[PDB]
Order: C-alpha cells, then structure tokens, then sequence
RNA sequence: AUCCGUAACUUCGGGAUAAGGAUUGGCUCUAAGGGCUGGCAGCCGACUUAGAACUGGUGCGGACCAGGGGAAUCCGACUGU
RNA sequence: CACGGGUGACGGGGAAUCAGGGUUCGAUUCCGGAGAGGGAGCCUGAGAAACGGCUACCACAUCCAAGGAAGGCAGCAGGCGCGCAAAUUACCCACUCCCGACCCGGGGAGGUAGUGACGAAAAAUAACAAUACAGGACUCUUUCGAGGCCCUGUAAUUGGAAUGAGUCCACUUUAAAUCCUUUAACGAGGAUCCAUUGGAGGGCAAGUCUGGUGCCAGCAGCCGCGGUAAUUCCAGCUCCAAUAGCGUAUAUUAAAGUUGCUGCAGUUAAAAAGCUCGUAGUUGGAUCUUGGGAGCGGCCGUCCCCUGCUCGGCGCCGGCCCGAAGCGUUUACUUUGAAAAAAUUAGAGUGUUCAAAGCAGGCCGCCUGGAUACCGCAGCUAGGAAUAAUGGAAUAGGACCGCGGUUCUAUUUUGUUGGUUUUCGGAACUGAGGCCAUGAUUAAGAGGGACGGCCGGGGGCAUUCGUAUUGCGCCGCUAGAGGUGAAAUUCUUGGACCGGCGCAAGACGGACCAGAGCGAAAGCAUUUGCCAAGAAUGUUUUCAUUAAUCAAGAACGAAAGUCGGAGGUUCGAAGACGAUCAGAUACCGUCGUAGUUCCGACCAUAAACGAUGCCGACUGGCGAUGCGGCGGCGUUAUUCCCAUGACCCGCCGGGCAGCUUCCGGGAAACCAAAGUCUUUGGGUUCCGGGGGGAGUAUGGUUGCAAAGCUGAAACUUAAAGGAAUUGA
RNA sequence: AAGACGGUCGAACUUGACUAUCUAGAGGAAGUAAAAGUCGUAACAAGGUUUCCGUAGGUGAACCUGCGGAAGGAUCAUUA
RNA sequence: UUAAUG
C-alpha cells in the first residue's frame, strides 16, 4: 500500500544474487569514482548519476564495484548538498503546487495534494532530524521555502 | 479485546471503564439518580402511615380490581401505592395505621396485572398480615 | 504492514495443513521461525525443511505431513513463569498427554517439557499440536 | 487616586468607574528606575514607583475638585436636529 | 488525565462468590491514622495542642437570693429520638496483662454470667419381637396352590425391652455462682412428651381428587389460571422439597462468552466516524556464535571446558599453577536467596466421645509438638543472554603497543642539618610515528524520491460548438389550439396552434455511454489551449526503516438552506385557479415566488451504502474487461521496406467486476471473504449492551439563522427485531 | 502579682461572592398507562401517489410538495 | 375515474 494513495503497486528493482563484478566491465573503481566526481561537479542528483552510469558506462551498481554508494562518495569528497534529494524534490513540488494555488485559489484538489506534500515533507523532516544530517533548528517555512528550488 | 499490544493496559482499562456505563445494571447501581428515585433509599423494608385505600383496575387480558394502600413513609415522606397481598386482608388494614412495606421481588418494577405498583405490605400495626390471614394472632383493639 | 513475521508464517503453514499440501513456501526466513521448525522437527509433526538463502530475507520450504492438527501463535510475547505455565498448558493445549507450547528461554528456544526439565521460564512464542 | 474584584445579557466590540471591599495625614529611612570623562574609577543632574518603622483624641482625596446604585416594562437603534 | 468535583470512600492484613480469569465488600476484636458536639489556643509533663486537663466563641442544657456557679457517655450498663435494623442501670480482679512508692492496692481494659433462630458444628421426635396380609431368589405344581432352610414392607393388633427432654438430692465446675460431664430416686404406647416452613400446569420434585366461587374473590418472581364441569383461587384428603428449619424483601457473586485479558459483536438482530491528513498512544521486516574435545552408559542420552587485567602458598625452576579482593554499556525478561508482623487461607501431627474448634498431649519422672506453603506490585542480591529496546568508529575529538617536549608533584636517595637542578614515577597539555583484513550488514513481493513512455467523464482557468426551449420580428393559410381517464382553469378573426427565415439570453452536454475509467470521498461526459497533480507499469536508480493505525487538531465534503452582487430559458417548494372525492388544504392539469445558473463567503448534514474501517500474509479455478510492460503463426494501414497504429494467441502487477463448487464461515439470506474463531492472540482507531422515553431535557461549544457536536435521568414495557418455511 | 502598648495564632459575628442538594409556582409544552371515545386513513400486497434518508416550505391530523440520493423496489436481464 | 372503515 502507498502512503497517501490507495494503490497497491508492486514495481521496483530486483537486484541479482551475485555481488561480484562482471567480466566485461574493465572500468576500475577509481575510474568509476572519478566519473561520479565529474557528474557531481557538473551538477546532478545521485539518482540520475546512477542512471547515467548504468546506461552509458555499463556499471549497474556502484556499491558492487567500489566500496561505497554514490551519495556516500559525494559525502566523502564534499559534493553532497545541504539537504537530501527526496526532501529537495518534495520541497520543489510543494513550491510548485503553492504557486499553482496562488494562481488558482479554487483548486481544492491541488490544495489537498499540497496538504499531502506538506505531510510527507514534515515526516522526512523529523526523520532527518532524528538521523542528524539536518540541524534541529531547521524548520520548513513556506514563506522562505520558495528561494530553495 | 481488539488492541492486543504488550503495553495497552491503560487503553483496555479506560475503554472498559467507559463501556461499563452503558450496562443497565451497572449505571443504575453506580448513579445516585436511581437511589434518589427509590422511595426506600437503599432499604429493604419501610414503615408508613395508611391514609386511604385504593381499588386499582387491572391490565390487559386479566381483568380484576386489586387492593392497594396509599402509604406515606416516615423516613422520607414519599407516597407509595403499596399492595395488599392476600385474600380479604384489606379489612384488617384501617386508616391511620403504621404498616411495614417491602418490595415484590423484581427490584423496583411493576409486576404482572397491576399497573404502577412496586411494593407490598408485610405487617400491620406490629402484627403480621400472614398471621392475620392464618388466624394465629388478633388485631390489638 | 507486516508486524509479526512468525505469526504470518505459522498461519500460512496452518492454511497449508488445512488444505492438505505436501509442502508450502513461507516467504521470510527468521531465526525464530527456523528454531520453531526445529522444535516441531524434534517431536516429528512436520518433515525435513530447508531454507533458500539469498542475501536478503530468505525463503523457507517446509515438507509437510498430516500429523500437524493446528499450528498456532500467541501474540504478543507474554512472560510465563513456572507457576503459571501449568495454567497456560491447561487453557491452551487440548490435552495433558500431547501438544506443546514452545517459549523462548535463557537456555534457548525449547518447549514447555524441556522448560520444566531445565527450570527456566520466559516469553511465549506460540503453540503447536 | 492605588490595590483587589466585577454579574445577567450581548451585535462578543460592550455592560463597566457594573455591583461589593481595603488604604489615604505627618515625620524618619531603605530599595529601584540615569548622563559626561578616562563588568572599573571619578564628576554631576532629575522627578517618580515600591516597601518599612514611629506618631497624632481613627484623623487623613480633612477646604476645593468630584458618578447614588441595582432589577424590570414601553418607545426611539445610535451620534445629531 | 494535572487541577476541580463526588464518594452511600479511614487504609491494609483479610471476607464472599468462585474452573481458569475476575467482581463486590472491609465501620467491625490485629497494625497504623483521626476525633472526643463544632473549630481555635495553652499550662504541666520525656512524651498532649490531651478534652474521665484547662482557656475563650457558637449550638444544647442545670441551680440561683439575679451578685454568680457548674457540663461534655463516637467508655461500661442504661434512657430519649432516629429508624427495616442491634443486649443487663449484673458479679469479680480469680484467667490475661497494665500502672503505682509496688509480692499486699486499683483497673466497666479484661474475665464470667442475663437477652440472643446474625451465623457455624454436632444432633431427639423411636427401635425390636409376635399375628394378619402384600410380595421376591428355591422345591413342587400345566395354571390355581403348598413347605420354610433365606427374606422385605404395611396395618390405633398385641407385647415388653432401651433411653432422653423434664423434675431433682449430691459432687464437680467457679472469685462466688450458672451451664456441660458424672450420679441416686422419678419420668413414654394416640410413647398428646403430637415438627413445622412452602408448593402440587410448565420452569421445578409432587392429584386432570372432591365441594364452593364464576374475569368476582383472588393465584401468579416468567408464561399464564378464574367469563357456572378451575390439574393454577378458597377449604378437606393425598403427595412433594428441606428438616429445627423454611419462606419473604434488599445489596452483592456465579449464572453473564448479556463488559468479554483469558473470552463478545459491528452487511440484515444495537453497531465502521462521509472521507482524508495528522501529534501524543500502540505496533513495528531480515541480519552479529556455529561447533569441537575429554569421561560414562546402551548412532543416541548425560555431565565438564572454550572471557581479560592488587594481596599470599601444594609451591616449583624472571617464569608457571591455585585461592582471595576490585573493574569490566544499560535494562526489560527468567531462576535462586534474603527481607518479608501476627490473626486469616491450604496444610503436618493430635480421638475436644465425632465435628466446628484448640495447640494440645502420650507412657510406665520421662517423651515430645506448637512445622511448612502463599504473601500480589515495587526495592536488594547472585547465575543466563534465547526475545524486545539501547549505543560504539563515518567532518576518525577511534582504540591498541611504544616515544620526544611544557607545567605541577608521593618522595626512595647524597652519614645528620638547607637551596638549586636531574635519574626515576603520578596528573594536565602537546608534536612525529607503527598497526587494525583498519572501520558504513543486505536493500524487505516495506516505504519515500529521481527517470522513461504512457494512461485517465480526476482538478482549476480561458475559449469554442451543438441542439432544444421560451420570447420577439416578418410571411402563408386558418377555427380551433393546450391538457386529461374525461373535462375545465389558459390562449384564440386583436390570427391561437402549425410551417419557413432570422434575432434573443440563460441552460443542458442525449444517442456514442458500458456492471467501463479517474478521483480520498462528495463527484466527474462538446472541442481546443495553458497550469499543477496522480495511480499502475518499466528500472541491475537513490535514501536505508524513513513504516501502519491514529485521542486533540486540520483539509475537502451531494442536494437543500443562509448572506452579498450578476442573471433569470426551462422546471419548480410557497401561493392562486380548474378537476376528483363525502371531504383534498394531496395525487391530475394551468400559471407561478424562493430556488434551480455564475462569483465571493457560511452550513457540515444524506439509504454520504459495499448498510461491509485501514495496512499486512495465506488458502480453488474459469471466461473477460481497463491500463502498463514482455513474447509469438499470421491479416490490415504509412507504401518502397525496417520500425510504429488496428486485429489474433498467450505471460505478469492491481483496477472495478462476473460465473462456478461441500475450501471454510454464518441464524440463514449469502460471502474467496462476511474464510484462515471454543483447534478462540498479525497490528491499530471508532462504536453497541432488551424495546421506548430520546438523539429528548440540561450544561458547554460552533453558526447570521436553520441547526451542527457532546449528551442523560425520571417513568413505562415482556417483548421489540433479523433470516427462513407454510397458509391467507 | 494586677494591668497596659505592640506582635502572632486565631474561635466567633455581620456583609458579599461562588458552588452542591431539595422544593413552591400562574401558564406552556412532551412522554407513558386504561377506554365499549371523535375525525381521517399515513404505512404493511405496486396498501391503491412504491418505500426510505438528508434538507426547506405548508397544511386539523397522520402528512403533501420541491431538490439530491438509496433499494431495504415490483427490474440482478431487453437485443444492430 | 372512483373505492375509506371493522
Ligand atoms: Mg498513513
Ligand atoms: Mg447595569
Ligand atoms: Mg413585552
Ligand atoms: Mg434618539
Ligand atoms: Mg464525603
Ligand atoms: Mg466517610
Ligand atoms: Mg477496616
Ligand atoms: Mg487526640
Ligand atoms: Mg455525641
Ligand atoms: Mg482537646
Ligand atoms: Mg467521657
Ligand atoms: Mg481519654
Ligand atoms: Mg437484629
Ligand atoms: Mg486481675
Ligand atoms: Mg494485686
Ligand atoms: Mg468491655
Ligand atoms: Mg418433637
Ligand atoms: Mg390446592
Ligand atoms: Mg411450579
Ligand atoms: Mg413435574
Ligand atoms: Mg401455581
Ligand atoms: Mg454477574
Ligand atoms: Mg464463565
Ligand atoms: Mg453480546
Ligand atoms: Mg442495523
Ligand atoms: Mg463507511
Ligand atoms: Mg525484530
Ligand atoms: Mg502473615
Ligand atoms: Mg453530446
Ligand atoms: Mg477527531
Ligand atoms: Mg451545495
Ligand atoms: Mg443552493
Ligand atoms: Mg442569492
Ligand atoms: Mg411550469
Ligand atoms: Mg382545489
Ligand atoms: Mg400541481
Ligand atoms: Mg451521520
Ligand atoms: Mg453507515
Ligand atoms: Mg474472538
Ligand atoms: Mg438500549
Ligand atoms: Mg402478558
Ligand atoms: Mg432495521
Ligand atoms: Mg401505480
Ligand atoms: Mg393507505
Ligand atoms: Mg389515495
Ligand atoms: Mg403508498
Ligand atoms: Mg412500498
Ligand atoms: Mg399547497
């Protein structure tokens, strides 16, 4: 079951049993890390970094080839953002829906969806407060949320 | 139970404590409204002064004239249509006499053919109506 | 969501015993489930099982006989002393001749008879007979 | 004037200084509320507020200034003419 | 769940009902607290805010010469009142102790008697023999009948044999008595020395007996009985239940699986908030220690070992063994031990003649007992680490084995007196190293997010189209047109209705339209454009438990209704008229206001329904449909082929569904969930406890109002209701 | 020793406020229980206008009507 | 079309 939806969808990735690196992949772990450094220096979310790596370079799992995962490597070098990417996209979606309501106040369905997005933002906000990657004095304020894209 | 957690004791106890008040016997026993409405006031017997004798018509199919007494209590002053149990025992009860009044066994409820009578008469002027019916004792005159 | 994995697996094998399957696939593999299956094995209600170990929550395939009448579960994990275990086996087992109530102890997961042998109470797992 | 406290009703804004109480004099103190110069030091200027003691034949907003109040009914909303 | 309120609440050990769980009570002899009519204050004294101590005020009350004095029985007896409700104005310090100057005195504490059917234990009201009879195991007899080695009962038939209950001398008992036990003498055949309390239709054991009454009296806790043949009233006889006890009234427990932790239900009997978010509360995926060795018995069972770092002797040749002390994440959980007042409960022993009881007692001075178990919850302690929490090291301010400097310093030491600086050790700060296998479990058919192609009467804004309507203008011909079961109210030579061409504004979005789709629900259907969102699928993406249900709170919420503006074509509450009817203030027809249409604010109510809360797992198939993805003979379009649309056959995820049967359930109708329920426990909210009164009163809160939320009691009733069968 | 000023504890009296229980009351408006009462027939069969829910108006009265739902309806169905 | 009551 979904969180804020009655759907019961079963569609996600099925990682294989074998954690070993394949024979054809001659790309070393340092070369994979330098490609991750180049993509993060160009400016790209780690999800899209992993997508571009499994499309173009033919490396499916960074965790299987290298030692660490992608946002962990960005944290180890210093390319990670201030707040995580799922919270970032939820804040961006909330700003978009709030601008939509400001243009059209009558949209009660988008108002309900805005309340749902706010609830998911506050759930991830208290979760990252408990995990201590965000400061405890951080607070989602919709008047100041728009400047963060 | 519905909530089967390991530490739901206050939830189960508060839910049962709320739902006991919807029982008929529990609420009648634990509120003072029924005890205030009871003319005995949590008593099994009560003495009272006869003031008049009433012929009460009966209910549906059974059709008769029951014999009751307008008893005014001493401990409260309330008025009770007390019932004269046995045959021919209304003549033993005279006006302005102290009679003992008890229940009828349905715990404050009208019983059978008689509408609106909950209580009955046991003794008449410190002489029991059972002995007056059997013929053992005599009315003191 | 999935709260009690052990209760889900035992209700699955109970439905499999009621329908009459020779073997059933229960989907998660927990240590409590594996020790429960070995406790049923040492008394002989079920056959010899196996687990399928991926690097995830593994699976379990249990060969089933027809000796298992009902496999039950007691949720949550109530504490059971040696004084109260007689009342537990009175009101949960069908007889004092057969039937077993397994409960986890300090020595390990073991049934009520071995709990009486080793003199150790503990939290209840379920029942099987 | 200061300290309490303030009801029915209501258009929740009011009623309301509602209603009902206590104190108020003089004298002698204490505490708090600040500037200029070189968490400290020096030099100065202001009226208030709070508290205590003593005392006068219980007298003290001692003259003057200065709302009687409460519960209801009818009419007009009101301010105004 | 503070604070406030109520208690017909002193608290506890404990009492009753009890399967296991609980529920109710506890003023009451033991422990602790409070008080002496209501408060307040004090002397004395170690100890009092004491009241059989004082000092004031209030209530009550005594004497008086009118100035004044004196009181505190919720102590023992007793009196009044209050009551449904409760004892003698007795004897004694002899038992138990208490106090005093104490072996001596005092004790209404206490002991013993008087009342006592609160209650508990034991327990008389007869038994035997002989006659008549009525029968049963034998013998005999076809049955009828008969003999008694064996019987069993009945009958105001007879007979002695035995005893109390009472009477009563005498001991004994006791401070003196009373009662019990003992004991002479009396004392029993209708052993009149007479056992009652309720009932006899069913529940519930026990007369279709007799007489009277005739829906009257009355019986009846429930159903019911009595209306002139009463198995139910009133009397007699008989029988039944208990037996010195029984009935009645009230509180309470089991019954009640009708409060449901064990262990109730929520489609139709009473029931799931209209739906969604959501904090407390509750529940939370998998994963970190396997095994090996020695000894015994017949591959199995069982016991032992697999922690680390100051003080002394089986002691031995700086090292080894053993014992003692101290520190080694924290709990929840389990076991033992201590500390847990007695009285009570279970229970050892013991012939109070038995028993309830008591702690006694038994042997020819002695022998002995007066145990033990339990004592919830919390606190202490020592074993265990399976289960549930809890952390380590991730800007490496991390452990480990060592080093070099700065400051301070217990002091051993220079034969004994003093300073300074070092060797050597302890505390703090600080620099260069060596090493960890150096350190981050997996990515849940959990969830969140990114991305790809979709998909959809989902939502909002703007635009556009379609007809029909009603009204107007013009033209043509007309006496009818509307409307009804039938007529009329209505229009109509002032041209109604109809046909044709235009104009008008407001609606509505047919047929396509389906047991099809989307949306949390309410709901959503002309075309195009813009904006934000969403399910499912695809994924060898990312985060790594971030999750589920949710008091308080919050968003949306049909239609109707309310407040403002706009517009009002049709329909149409109210209202008017014509029909029908005995009557219509209704159904029918003609008009017709609010409303129905748009925008901005309220209202938060529906048969808001699937009368079925949400998430998760499992147990049968069949043909489909919708979306997305994948595979495979072949037709049809682009046309000139690859590759994409339309078809055909399959596979998978869930989305609304349907059909089928002994899964299984339910009272059945029926349901693949309403199943996995007495073989009862996956997690979490709301809600029901017979029917009315009543969703009513009152209190609070919201709203402009209508009304919305919460929400009783008194009183009344023995039924109300659900499913299914057969008649009508 | 008596007595006096002051302080403290503070009984008690009066006034005012709050809160709890009981109760009088003209008149109004409900429920329950009889009945050999009056008027109509709302509902149960398509109860003769199918029934019921929500929301408004009106009428002696059950009730009637408007708008939106539901079948607990008399339809599980109506054809290219 | 009308058709209410016991
Ligand atoms: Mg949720
Ligand atoms: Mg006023
Ligand atoms: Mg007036
Ligand atoms: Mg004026
Ligand atoms: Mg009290
Ligand atoms: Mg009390
Ligand atoms: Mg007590
Ligand atoms: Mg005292
Ligand atoms: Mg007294
Ligand atoms: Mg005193
Ligand atoms: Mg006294
Ligand atoms: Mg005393
Ligand atoms: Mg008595
Ligand atoms: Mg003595
Ligand atoms: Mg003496
Ligand atoms: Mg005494
Ligand atoms: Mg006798
Ligand atoms: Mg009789
Ligand atoms: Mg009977
Ligand atoms: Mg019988
Ligand atoms: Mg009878
Ligand atoms: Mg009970
Ligand atoms: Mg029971
Ligand atoms: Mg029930
Ligand atoms: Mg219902
Ligand atoms: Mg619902
Ligand atoms: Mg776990
Ligand atoms: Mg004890
Ligand atoms: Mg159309
Ligand atoms: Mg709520
Ligand atoms: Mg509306
Ligand atoms: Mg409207
Ligand atoms: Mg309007
Ligand atoms: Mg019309
Ligand atoms: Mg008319
Ligand atoms: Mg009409
Ligand atoms: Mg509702
Ligand atoms: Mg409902
Ligand atoms: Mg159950
Ligand atoms: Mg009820
Ligand atoms: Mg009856
Ligand atoms: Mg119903
Ligand atoms: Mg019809
Ligand atoms: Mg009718
Ligand atoms: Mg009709
Ligand atoms: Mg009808
Ligand atoms: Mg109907
Ligand atoms: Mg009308």
């Amino acid at each position: 079951g979904r969180m804020h939806a009655p759907g019961k969808g079963l569609s996600q990735s099925a990682l294989p049993y074998r954690r070993s690196v394949p024979t054809w992949l001659k790309l070393t772990s340092d070369d994979v890390k330098e490609q991750i450094y180049k993509l993060a220096k160009k400016g790209l979310t780690p999800s899209q970094i992993g997508v571009i790596l499994r499309d173009s370079h033919g490396v499916a799992q960074v965790r299987f080839v290298t030692g660490n995962k992608i946002l962990r490597i960005l944290k180890s070098k210093g390319l990670a953002p201030d707040l995580p990417e799922d919270l970032y996209h939820l804040i961006k979606k909330a700003v978009a829906v709030r601008k939509h309501l400001e243009r059209n106040r009558k949209d009660k369905d988008a108002k309900f969806r805005l309340i749902l997005i706010e609830s998911r933002i506050h759930r991830l906000a208290r979760y990252y407060k408990t995990k201590r990657v965000l400061p405890p004095n951080w607070k989602y304020e919709s008047s100041t949320a728009s400047a963060l894209v | 139970g519905k909530c089967r957690g390991l530490r739901t004791a206050r939830k189960l106890r508060s839910h049962r404590r709320d739902q006991k008040w919807h029982d008929k016997q529990y609420k009648k026993a634990h509120l003072g409204t029924a005890l205030k409405a009871n003319p005995f006031g949590g008593a099994s017997h009560a003495k009272g002064i006869v003031l008049e004798k009433v012929g009460v018509e009966a209910k549906q199919p059974n059709s008769a004239i029951r014999k009751c007494v307008r008893v005014q209590l001493i401990k409260n002053g309330k008025k009770i249509t007390a019932f004269v149990p046995n045959d021919g025992c209304l003549n033993f009860i005279e006006e302005n006499d102290e009679v003992l009044v008890a229940g009828f066994g349905r715990k404050g409820h009208a019983v059978g053919d008689i509408p609106g009578v909950r209580f009955k008469v046991v003794k008449v002027a410190n002489v029991s109506l059972l002995a007056l019916y059997k013929g053992k004792k005599e009315r003191p005159r | 969501v999935r709260m009690n994995v052990l209760a889900d697996a035992l209700k699955s094998i109970n439905n499999a015993e009621k329908r009459g399957k020779r073997q059933v696939l229960i989907r998660p593999c927990s240590k409590v489930i594996v020790r429960f299956l070995t406790v049923m094995m040492k008394h002989g209600y079920i056959g010899e099982f196996e687990i399928i170990d991926d690097h995830r929550a593994g699976k379990i395939v249990v060969n089933l006989t027809g000796r298992l009448n009902k496999c039950g579960v007691i949720s949550p994990r109530f504490d059971v002393q040696l004084k109260d275990l007689e009342k537990w086996q009175n009101n949960l087992l069908p007889s004092r001749q057969f039937g077993f109530i397994v409960l986890t102890t300090s020595a390990g997961i073991m049934d009520h008879e071995e709990a009486r042998r080793k003199h150790t109470g503990g939290k209840i797992l379920g029942f099987f007979f």
